[PDB]
């Protein structure tokens, strides 16, 4: 059975449901490696 | 549970995830055997595919479901009631099995 009720308002649900620091995971010889850090 | 964790781990692999699709798929043949018990022998299989219908139309639900950083009790909170909603999911396994 499918729904068409069309209220996608459990996305919004979701939508409305819902300071960075990065950590080095590698280095060696002047260069680094940084997971995090989303908006660089 | 251990037991069949025990008669995995029995056998070599080709790498290291394909264990855990053997076992993720083991639960699913358990999900399954319990639906047959129950007479859905085949309304699983109808509703599985009216739900990938249903999320073929929608990209966004799609995709942000397959968050590969957000906590997994986070997508499990997003499938909850856009799977909870109404007659449109009546079979008591499937819910399980996507989740």
């Amino acid at each position: 059975t499918i729904p068409a009720d069309d209220i996608q308002s459990a996305i919004e649900e979701y939508v409305s449901s819902f300071e960075e620091v990065g950590t080095v995971v590698d280095a060696g010889d002047g260069i680094a490696h940084v997971e995090g850090l989303p908006s660089v | 549970t251990l037991e069949v964790l025990r008669t995995a781990v029995s056998k070599r692999w080709s790498a290291n995830s394909d264990l855990i699709d053997a076992i993720e798929h083991v639960s699913r043949q358990a999900l399954l055997e319990l639906a047959e018990r129950a007479g859905q022998v085949d309304e699983v299989e109808d509703q599985l595919f009216r739900f990938s219908r249903i999320l073929d139309v929608q990209p966004r639900l799609a995709i942000l479901l397959g968050d590969c950083a957000v906590p997994a009790e986070g997508r499990v909170r997003l499938l909850r009631k856009v799977l909870e909603r109404a007659d449109s999911t009546v079979n008591p396994v499937v819910v399980a099995l996507l989740s």
